[PDB]
């Protein structure tokens, strides 16, 4: 859905 | 499709994205490496399948949980992986 960063 | 396990010393950020999960119906799987991030410094490469995360299969796991679990692990992040 979105780039999210871990 | 050789496996090995991984457990990152924390704290976050543990340096990666995901993609994947129950509900992109596709296996959750490294999807970009932060250049120097903890995660490259385990050489976990990108395409490499996530199976676990804590010893909880990966499998049944949303996009979402499997997020969050990594997110608000405690201490350091113990993973097994599926090299792609």
């Amino acid at each position: 859905d979105q780039l999210i960063d871990l | 499709m050789s496996n090995y396990s991984v457990s990152l010393v924390g704290p976050a950020p543990w340096g990666f994205r995901l993609q994947g999960g129950k509900d992109f119906n596709m296996p959750l799987t490294i999807s970009s490496l932060k250049d120097g991030g903890k995660a490259a410094q385990a050489n976990v490469r990108i395409g490499d399948v996530v199976l676990s995360i804590d010893g909880i299969n990966a499998q049944g796991m949303t996009h979402l949980e499997a997020q969050n679990k990594i997110k608000g692990c405690t201490g350091s992040l113990n993973m097994t992986l599926q090299r792609a």
